[PDB]
DNA sequence: TGCGAAATTCCATGACA
DNA sequence: ATTGTCATGGAATTTCGCA
DNA sequence: TGCGAAATTCCATGACA
DNA sequence: ATTGTCATGGAATTTCGCA
């Protein structure tokens, strides 16, 4: 059996709700199952609409042989199931309650969640504008398992904005101060 | 007055008044029988006054002008005086158009990697579709991979909004543009400083320079017009399909789609190319660096029979902005300070600031 | 369906399926190992369906299109099927622009005498001077002698008013014009019938044809712009001086002013040419018939490396009027009825009336 | 002394008043003293203005070495005398009351007067519109003394509208009917 | 039968909505 | 059924002045 | 070692405000 | 301070299939 490639599979779930930024409440997260390259589309709800609205974007760049996702409302819906059939895209599903990404993906998705909450604390409401910059990061985040970032595996070259800031990302001591006082 | 012409009529020869001509006086004028008939020979004191008189009838060029004079007068080295007066005629200099073509064009090197250089222009305005009106086209230099963004104006405002989505994927080193209103804003420089993006601009009024995209515009407008035959121009909705379309389409002469040049693998598009199925990404990715570098690259054409290239400190003139009607199609002369390359120079006008311009909007100033 | 491909897989050869290739089946498809890898070989029943599929991705031309197919399928004489489909793609045919240039231009003969042919165009609009707005320029063919008339519109109305003053001097045999609104009026035909003047028209949208004047327009606009530097554009008042100016100015290449070509003697203008002072009018007038006939006259240029001339019954297409944006820049194809000369033909469109047009607004229809 | 040429001399007088046609009342008459070619400019009055208005026209075609004329108001006036000096034109005058055209000119001028009155009887008021056509005639009027019309001597070619209608021009029998009843 | 310089002629370039 | 033109100013050629 | 036909490559033409 | 491009479809070339 043949080697693994970018575009061979695309992993999606939705993140949210969250404190509204320019009236978005959700982030659609797509990670390339080979390179772990990430796309982040901010949406208004986990609806098959706002999904397809976004993917129509991404897919104007590249189309994935396969889309793996949990069994959410939006991804099962027959509407999405068509959009896929149309685009010649095989849909693929994580048996309810036993969700199965992959090493690299499982990881990258974790990296993401912590990453958001890290910076949307202190500006819980100014996060829409940082989606660009976040992406740039998790795509120039040097992966232990290869010598390579998404960016380099995707394009085969070095980015012009490297995050050789191997940075904490963890809820560093002070952000729990005005964190568990904003909710607790 | 009289001066030289005495010694002539007297008989003993003078320089440039060939002997076998019978230089007499008559009607109180210094006539001379020449093969064309007898022509008057005015005193050097009057010749400037005359040539001007002649020229100024219809601001005629060299031959046209001499031929009027010829009828009545004669003297030595005629045209020389005519040429003096033409290179002094301010109006001739700013209206007559050239007869000298520009030296051959430069084919700069294909940028090395993707994201080294991005070109960008605005197409528009167009037929309102969904209230949108222009498009922002962004072509990666190296690869030709291309992004479209439909906008309500050609504004710094919406120019930015878009590249903020673009620079999500990656950030480019340089961005080339037309000196158009939306790219020369102060606000845009800041946008790009912020991200560490060098802004570089086409000389003004010269899209050959931004032409990697101008050419990607042709190919875009082309494909919509095909998709909107016998259908109202509801283009907004195709922008996506078009974008996808072109990035995934062979340039016959390279034998690669912009998409492949940028990724090394077709996505799950139609007739996705198989060949490298069997190499690991690693193996692919290295072969990519291989192809990318060994990509066709055109040379400079031969120069035209009668082209000019630009010396330093030469006298040259810039083409008029958008000239009005009945307004000279050329600015007053100016001096070539530096030559950035055989097609781009820096000039100082009489204004007089420094300007960087394509030899294409310059004419060398006739006569010196 | 299956048909031909059985006997192939069976082993015993078929036409155009070269033997040393191992044509097997696999995945329920008739693959074949070729030097580029293994390619599928679809049944002739599906090939039209496929090529169309491929092309229709981005309405790509021949190479661009085959290269997409190549990735997956193979079969005999490929491009042949691709070309079939391209010459059938209505949209490709009305949008792609040419790559074939028109055959060399014709230099018709200089009309024989003055007043044989008059050319006429309208220049404008311009900067209101004294409420006037256009000019009517009239060039005599043979001589180049020229009349200007300043008008408030480009109207049959004022076109006539003027020639009524002109035909005071003499009446011309023919009048050439652009098919512009003011010369194609019904009312003008009557004006000219009345006087026994044959009206003849440039093909439409082609001023090369009326260009004896288009060129006299350049030279006119040029000289005003010189006379109105650093002065408001009050042109109305110069029209006279200009008119006089040009008619009395040498064309270097003939060595005569339009004025002289038409009269045989300079008037009491500046640098009036003397030479024929001494012959009776009779002697002059005959020498005129002499010059006039033995006047330079240019030949036809060489054709371009890749020009076309127009056969009869050929398929060709007319350039779109003033196309809108996102609208094909070419009309549907049509058939060349008569060839009036290598640069002018008569065509019938699918409308379908007869039209007379410059090969310059035609493209031969690619592919047959 | 040298031969005679077109443009060497230009003869002018004014004709009028006359029954107004489009509000003109006068015709300025210029005849080339060599070819006898004729120009006809209709004017509003014998004033140095309306003269110069017209001649500025004619002179945008050709300029005469000399202009001969009677001693009328308009031709003596220092204004006209300048206009001439300007254009480099020598002015020239017929000693009062002894007016001296030339054979050909004397004649042509006669030809003209009869010619007008011939046709501006019956449309005394529609004459402005016929000035074009009149000219055409007296310029294609074959001259006894040469073999030639103005038109041919001027241009050295044959006109495309010939008046080989050697026509009466004389107040033919009937036009004295409604002529000396319109004034007598 | 020949030189150097002037005079002439050549002709690619561009612009007429 | 109709159709390119032609001034311009450096270059390349031809002709002039003198021997 | 050489044919005829196909496949490929060449490259002038034109259009991007 | 910066700079032309490149799809297109006939033509001209080179390579394929078979001997
Ligand atoms: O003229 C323009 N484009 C067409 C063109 C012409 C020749 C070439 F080689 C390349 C392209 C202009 C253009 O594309 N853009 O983007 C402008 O901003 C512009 C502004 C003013 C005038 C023209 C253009
Ligand atoms: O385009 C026109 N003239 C410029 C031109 C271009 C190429 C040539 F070889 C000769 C001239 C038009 C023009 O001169 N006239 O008179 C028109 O009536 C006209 C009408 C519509 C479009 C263009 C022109
Ligand atoms: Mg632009
Ligand atoms: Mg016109
Ligand atoms: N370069
Ligand atoms: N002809
Ligand atoms: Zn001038
Ligand atoms: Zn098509």
């Amino acid at each position: 059996d043949r080697p693994q490639k970018p575009f061979d599979k695309f992993f999606i779930d939705y993140i949210g709700p969250l404190p509204p930024s320019q009236g978005y409440l959700y982030v659609l997260v797509v990670v390339d199952g080979m390179t772990g390259f990430t796309w982040l589309y901010p949406t208004k709800a986990p609806s098959t609409s706002a999904t397809v609205k976004s993917l129509n974007v991404l897919t104007s760049i590249a189309i994935p042989k396969v889309i793996h996702s949990d069994q959410g409302a939006a991804f099962t819906s027959s509407t999405f199931a068509e959009w896929a059939k149309e685009r010649g895209i095989h849909l693929e599903f994580s048996t309810p309650y036993h969700p199965q990404s992959s090493g690299k993906v499982e990881r990258k998705n974790s990296d993401i969640k912590r990453l958001l909450t890290k910076l949307l604390v202190g500006r819980p409401t100014k996060w829409y504008d940082l989606l660009p910059v976040v992406q740039l990061a998790l795509n120039n985040t040097y992966s232990p398992v290869l010598k390579y970032t998404p960016h380099q595996l995707l394009f085969g070259i070095d980015s012009n904005t490297p995050f050789a800031n191997q940075d904490t990302l963890d809820l560093t001591r002070e952000e729990e101060l005005s964190l568990l006082q904003e909710i607790r | 007055l009289d001066a030289e012409l005495d010694q002539l009529l007297q008989g003993h020869y003078i320089k440039g008044y060939p002997k076998q001509y019978t230089y007499f006086l008559e009607d109180g004028k210094v006539k001379v029988s020449r093969p064309e008939g007898v022509k008057i020979i005015p005193p050097q004191s009057d010749r400037q006054k005359i040539v001007l008189q002649a020229h100024n009838l219809a601001h005629t060029g060299r031959e046209a002008t001499l031929l009027k004079i010829a009828n009545l007068y004669w003297w030595p080295n005629m045209r020389k005086d005519v040429v003096k007066q033409l290179g002094r005629c301010q109006q001739c200099l700013i209206t007559n158009a050239s007869n000298k073509a520009s030296g051959p064009i430069l084919r700069p090197d294909r940028p090395q990697k993707p994201f080294d250089k991005f070109f960008i222009d605005y197409i528009g305005p167009l037929p309102p579709s969904q209230g949108y009106l222009y498009v922002l086209v962004v072509v990666d230099g190296m690869t030709g991979f291309t992004w479209l963004y439909p906008t309500k104006a050609p504004s710094t405002s919406a120019t930015v909004k878009s590249l903020n989505v673009l620079t999500s994927i990656a950030i480019p080193k340089v961005i080339h543009s037309d000196q158009g209103a939306a790219f020369t804003s102060s606000t845009f420089a800041e946008w790009a400083k912020e991200r560490g993006i060098h802004l570089e601009f086409s000389t003004p009024y010269h899209p050959q320079s931004s032409g990697k995209v101008e050419r990607k515009n042709s190919d875009i407008k082309r494909l919509l017009t095909k998709l909107l035959v016998g259908r109202p121009t509801k283009w907004y909705d195709l922008l996506p399909v078009v974008q996808l379309a072109l990035n995934n389409t062979y340039s016959p002469v390279l034998k690669y789609t912009p998409h492949q040049l940028l990724f090394g693998i077709d996505s799950n598009t139609p007739f996705a190319n198989q060949d490298t199925l069997d190499l690991t990404r690693e193996e692919e990715l290295s072969l990519l660096q291989e192809i990318r570098t060994s990509l066709y690259h055109p040379s400079t054409p031969p120069a035209s029979s009668r082209s000019w290239s630009p010396v330093v400190g030469q006298l040259v003139q810039e083409r008029v902005a958008r000239p009005a009607s009945l307004r000279p199609r050329w600015h007053k002369p100016s001096t070539v300070l530096k030559v950035l390359n055989p097609r781009t120079v820096v000039i100082l006008d009489h204004l007089g600031n420094n300007r960087t311009v394509s030899i294409d909007n310059l004419k060398p100033t006739s006569h010196q």
